[PDB]
């Protein structure tokens, strides 16, 4: 129901967007858009500690601390390449006239 | 190459704005130029084709969701910027249980 | 030419890893998973006739 | 390790797929709790209590059903209320899969010759309640003709150079028209003195001479090496 | 971007006038009163935004990369194809020298 | 009717209960299902219009093609369809055969006319506005949808005064001027 | 020509365009024949061969 | 156009001239200015920007 | 106006034809009414075809095919003006007669 | 009360569906490559070869005299299975009685036969089908359209009666 599809929004948003967590792992292509009907699960290791086993993929993730700082770096170079030339570049440029 | 030296097919550099005129910062070279002339063509061809529309109009013109759309003061059309899949104004039993 | 040819077959059998889906001797430790996705809309066999 | 995965429907009925960071191949756990092979389980809280049912992980570099699954057949017959027989149940690894494939209303007979697996099958199938283990030797069908009758499906992963002969038999006895062959080749095993596109040709001819018409195949080349998966349907009157 | 004057696309007709909303001046009572978590969750949406434009520019880069791909084969493709379109005229012509 | 066995089909090939031969493959029907026809007749009674116009092109192509009997006839029958809208040019004479057509004279009805002056939604709805009398040519209202509307006579083609649809078109653009009635 | 009228005219037309095509035309798309059924052309065949 | 000249006979030396600028667009002196000395007038094939370098090849 | 009546072969259907223009195929021993139409011009007779599924009204002039929930299925451009219409049940031949002083039998298998 | 712009109903040939032309109210399959297969090598395959024959192989054969057996053993330096579909000897025993010495000569005991299981006697589309289908025959062919269809696919290696003997063409270990 919509009260489990919005508690679960995120993990579903991770394993659509796999092929962005790891710039190592280049999942083949598919788009899996989200199934009508599914089910979270947990994996049983039979007889990672106690300490870090978690309720979502993203905690996993967010406890990870290299990721945090690939997310990081990778974001803030899109980041700059897409502020590249457009408004605050052609205001500096407008006041680099009107300077002098 | 087939009868082309390589020191033939060398890579002729490009040149800077004048250290004097460099507050109007990047002399623009020709692949420059036409990355302004393209856009300012397109952008032409379409305003070209809005003014065609609203010369062909035909004011008898009848389309049945006038009845919701509705135009401002000065001509323009409102565009209710939240949804048009709920309603702006929420109702005295909807703010009651809301605050 | 030795090291030529052993280098265009370094890049002929990676390139065979791109066509067919190569033997590569059998699973190396635990299974882990698939590792690069499962697609259960393709069906990668040869129907007959 | 301890990391969530979702479980989502395969195209075939019965099998699912664990996605997360690298996604798995998953069936139902007709004995919830304990793993027959030691292989990873998944445990889901389907919501009276919401109730814990689980799902077990179908290894393919040791299930070359699993294999023939995720190199891509299209028509397993297999499927949710079947009766399959299957033919060299070598222990119970690959037929614990099969059976909760078919799931509690189908029927699946493990035929195995070798009286050590078949002392694990018996064991295994107290806890699966529709694993019918039957230790005989496959090649003389009369002797189980008393035991079983009219298989929807037949599996067949028995590692005999009389392959085709065998299957013929027990298909003949015990499987129903357009009824399903799966058949699991081995070249080495049959024989080593060919090569493989040979002998895989000439068992797809044996097949359709006894009249099981071949309709796929399948090399499952990244997990075996000169295996090959044939399915086809039992025609019984007219292959074309 | 495109700035299509108001002289214009108030006589526009009903199928084509744009659909161009205000901004809100006023701080409305929704907006005031919607809640945002905080903490744990500001970090979640930060993560979920990294991934989801990390995503986006990575497909963006791989269908650009794609589309010079093709290109450059297309390009061949054409030198192939009347190469061989040359070779077809002529031994036609042959054909019917020869008959 | 049962979807008959092969033999069955085999042996009665030509039955079928709904296309006939005679029905020319249902255009009737199908053009006016295009055109929103209300009554049966129209098509035949325009389908004999183009029988008389298709008859006299080919008596009058039988003619040396040099003489201007011919010549004469040939444009005056081509401005005339032209000006009515039933052509839509008179560029050359092998419209007059292929080209005029049940179609064409339907097209020039009036709620199409409307339609395509954008003046309905479609021609369902011009043809339920025109029934309900809106919609007039010139001075006078104009209450059935056969109405065939030539090339001078849709610049006419408005609404009344005091409908409600050109109250609320003018009151949409909010140049409502309720001093001449709307 | 600029004299013969009706039938006679159409069928000289199409007789000389008949003619003046067949050079360069495919000889399987320059004649092709009234689709008419199998029991009625040969009908018509029989008959006009007596 | 500003300083290529340095005064109206000069431009009127070299009217009807053709120039361009060095994003390769064309255009043509046009007419020697009055108030400043050495200014003209040049009409060239489409908006020519303020960044750029007008030039007359001569030899 | 004056109801024109006539049943089905066995006793299931009923078909009356109102001079005015009133047609209707009804189940007359249940409540059923399986197609009621007015065709605005003056019909004159109708008949069921073979069964309660297909019937042929002689309207103004043309004669006209109705399946069973009212349809049109077919104008007969020939039986200019019926006013007779009758049925061969064995040999599927729809009779015609009218003011025209022609018969005119329409095989309704192949049409 | 009344509707407006009111239609007769008629049947609807576009959309009615119970009529001929209106009868007809994923899982992609992309074959794998060969594992028998190298680039374009086919390193599977090794004597004794299982050789394919068709018919105008056959008439070439005998109005070149060649042997069958012979021919190819000369021709590839190895062993063969020379082998004749139900396909081929239907079209042999078709062509007539003009073609008596091809058909016993084609019904020898060292010529091994398969048994194919398709409707009708095309031999090339048989052909065709079951070397696709496996990539561990030869075809020995002499039809132009059939040479032209095994030397486009991939891995099959070809013999064909040219000259005095068989020469064979995609094989690339024949010295
Ligand atoms: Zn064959």
């Amino acid at each position: 129901d919509d009260n489990m599809r919005r508690e679960v929004q995120r993990d579903l948003l991770l394993i659509k967007h796999r092929a962005a967590l790891d710039p190592k792992r280049h999942y083949k292509k598919q788009r899996w858009e989200v199934p009508e009907r599914f089910a979270i699960g947990t994996i049983i290791e039979d007889k990672m500690n106690r300490k870090e086993r978690k309720s979502t993929i993203l905690e996993t993730l967010m406890g990870d601390e290299a990721s945090n700082k690939y997310f990081k770096r990778k974001y803030n170079e899109i980041q700059e390449k897409s502020t590249s030339g457009r408004k605050a570049h052609y205001k500096k440029m407008k006041e680099m006239r009107k300077k002098r | 190459a087939k009868l082309v030296h390589d020191v033939q097919k060398k890579q002729h550099r490009e040149r800077s704005q004048l250290t004097s005129r460099s507050r109007y910062g990047f002399l623009e070279k020709h692949k420059d130029y036409v990355k302004r002339a393209q856009d300012f063509h397109r952008k032409q061809s379409t305003l070209k084709v809005l003014r065609e529309k609203a010369k062909e109009r035909n004011p008898d013109e009848y389309y049945h969701a006038m009845h919701s759309r509705k135009t401002d003061a000065k001509g323009l059309l409102i565009s209710s910027r939240h949804g048009d899949e709920e309603d702006e104004s929420l109702s005295m039993d909807q703010v009651k249980l809301l605050k | 030419s030795r090291v030529k040819k052993r280098k265009k077959y370094q890049k002929a059998q990676k390139k065979l890893k791109s066509v067919r889906a190569v033997y590569s001797g059998g699973q190396s430790g635990v299974y882990e998973g698939e590792k690069t996705g499962i697609k259960k809309g393709l069906t990668r066999s040869v129907k007959f006739k | 390790g301890g990391a969530k995965v979702v479980i989502e429907p395969h195209r075939h009925a019965g099998v699912y797929i664990a996605r997360g960071k690298e996604d798995l191949l998953v069936t139902k756990n007709m004995a919830p709790g304990e793993s027959v092979y030691g292989e990873k389980r998944i445990s889901v809280e389907e919501p009276v209590p919401p109730t814990k049912v689980e799902y077990r992980v179908w290894n393919p570099f040791r299930s070359k059903l699993a294999a023939g699954i995720m190199g891509g057949l299209d028509e397993l017959f297999i499927a949710p209320g079947k009766k399959v027989l299957y033919l060299g149940a070598a222990s119970g690894t690959s037929v614990s899969h099969v059976s909760d494939v078919v799931g509690p209303e189908g029927v699946v007979y493990a035929v195995e010759f070798s009286h050590r697996p078949g002392r694990e099958l018996i064991s295994m199938a107290k806890k699966r309640p529709n694993i019918i283990p039957i230790i005989e030797d496959a090649r003389h069908p009369q002797k189980y003709r008393m035991l079983i009758g009219m298989v929807d499906c037949v599996f067949a992963d028995v590692a005999q150079p009389d392959q085709a002969r065998i299957i013929a038999l027990n298909s003949h006895m015990f499987l129903k028209d357009q009824g399903g062959v799966v058949i699991s080749i081995k070249a080495n095993c049959i024989d080593s003195t060919v090569d493989a596109e040979t002998v895989f040709a000439r068992e797809v001819q044996k097949l359709r001479e006894e009249r099981i018409k071949p309709l796929e195949q399948l090399t499952l080349e990244p997990y075996e090496r000169d295996h090959c998966i044939v399915v086809g349907r039992y025609m019984r009157s007219g292959l074309k | 971007g495109l700035k299509v004057p108001k002289a214009v696309q108030k006589e526009l007709p009903f199928k084509s006038q744009i659909h161009q909303m205000k901004p809100q001046k006023k701080k409305t009572y929704m907006a005031k009163r919607a809640v945002v978590l905080g903490g744990d969750e500001k970090k979640a949406r930060s993560f979920i935004q990294k991934v989801l434009t990390i995503s986006k520019a990575k497909d963006s880069k791989r269908k650009e990369q794609k589309a010079s791909q093709r290109k450059e084969r297309l390009k061949k493709l054409a030198k192939m194809e009347e190469e061989k379109s040359q070779r077809d005229k002529e031994k036609k012509k042959e054909y019917f020298a020869q008959n | 009717v049962r979807k008959l066995k092969h033999h069955e089909q085999k042996l009665l090939k030509k039955v079928d209960f709904l296309e006939w031969k005679q029905d020319q493959g249902h255009r009737d029907t199908q053009v006016m299902r295009t055109y929103h026809i209300q009554n049966r007749e129209d098509y035949h009674k325009y389908n004999r219009i183009c029988g008389d116009i298709r008859r006299l092109a080919n008596k009058l192509s039988l003619l040396p093609p040099t003489d201007p009997f011919r010549r004469k006839h040939e444009q005056l029958l081509l401005d005339k369809l032209y000006a009515m809208g039933v052509l839509t040019t008179k560029s050359k004479i092998s419209d007059l055969e292929n080209k005029v057509t049940v179609s064409a004279i339907c097209r020039r009805r009036l709620p199409v006319i409307m339609h395509r002056l954008k003046m309905a939604e479609t021609i369902q709805d011009a043809v339920k506005f025109i029934e309900q009398g809106h919609v007039r040519v010139g001075p006078n209202l104009i209450n059935d949808p056969a109405y065939l509307v030539t090339r001078n006579m849709e610049d006419y083609v408005t609404w009344v005064d005091n409908s409600k649809i050109k109250k609320t078109l003018l009151r949409y653009r909010n140049q409502i001027d309720d001093f001449d009635f709307s | 020509d600029d004299q013969v009228i009706g039938k006679a005219r159409s069928r000289t037309l199409e007789m000389r365009l008949n003619r003046l095509s067949r050079v360069n035309g495919h000889q399987d798309k320059i004649n092709k024949l009234e689709k008419v059924p199998m029991h009625i052309r040969r009908g018509m065949i029989d008959k006009h061969v007596k | 156009i500003k300083d290529m000249f340095s005064s109206a006979m000069e431009v009127a030396r070299f009217e009807g001239a053709q120039i361009k600028t060095v994003s390769g667009i064309r255009g043509e002196i046009k007419r020697a200015l009055s108030k400043p000395e050495g200014h003209y007038r040049a009409a060239f094939e489409d908006k020519i920007l303020m960044s750029d370098i007008v030039i007359l090849r001569s030899w | 106006g004056p109801y024109h009546i006539k049943y089905a072969k066995n006793g299931t259907h009923l078909l009356i034809t109102g001079r005015k223009g009133h047609v209707a195929s009804m189940d007359w021993r249940k409540g059923q009414l399986r197609a009621e139409l007015f065709l605005n011009e003056t019909c004159h007779s109708a008949t069921y075809l073979q069964n309660e599924q297909y019937f042929a009204v002689a309207q103004k002039k043309y004669t006209f095919i109705y399946d069973h929930e009212g349809t049109e299925l077919h104008r007969l451009k020939q039986h200019i003006e019926a006013r007779h219409l009758d049925f061969l049940p064995y040999h599927y031949l729809l009779v015609t007669a009218g003011e025209t002083g022609w018969l005119k039998y329409h095989d309704v298998s192949t049409g | 009360t009344r509707k407006f712009g009111l239609v007769k109903r008629t049947l609807n040939t576009k959309k009615d569906q119970r009529l001929k032309k209106n009868q007809e109210n994923l899982t992609r399959n992309i074959p794998q490559v060969s594992s028998a297969l190298f680039f374009q090598y086919n390193q599977a395959i090794k004597p004794p070869y299982q050789v394919l024959i068709d018919t105008n192989f056959i008439n070439f054969s005998i109005q070149k005299k060649v042997d069958i057996v012979r021919g190819m053993m000369d021709c590839l330096l190895a062993k063969c299975n020379p082998l004749i579909t139900d396909c081929v000897m239907a079209e042999l025993e078709k062509l007539g009685p003009k073609y008596r010495i091809a058909l016993k000569l084609a019904r020898d005991p060292r010529i091994k036969r398969l048994s194919c299981s398709h409707k009708g006697t095309y031999a090339d589309d048989c052909l065709v089908h079951r070397v696709l289908q496996h990539k561990c025959y030869i075809v020995a062919t002499n039809d132009a359209g059939l040479k032209q269809r095994i030397r486009k696919i991939p891995g099959i290696p070809l013999m064909s009666v040219g000259g005095h003997a068989y020469v064979i063409e995609k094989l690339p270990d024949v010295f």
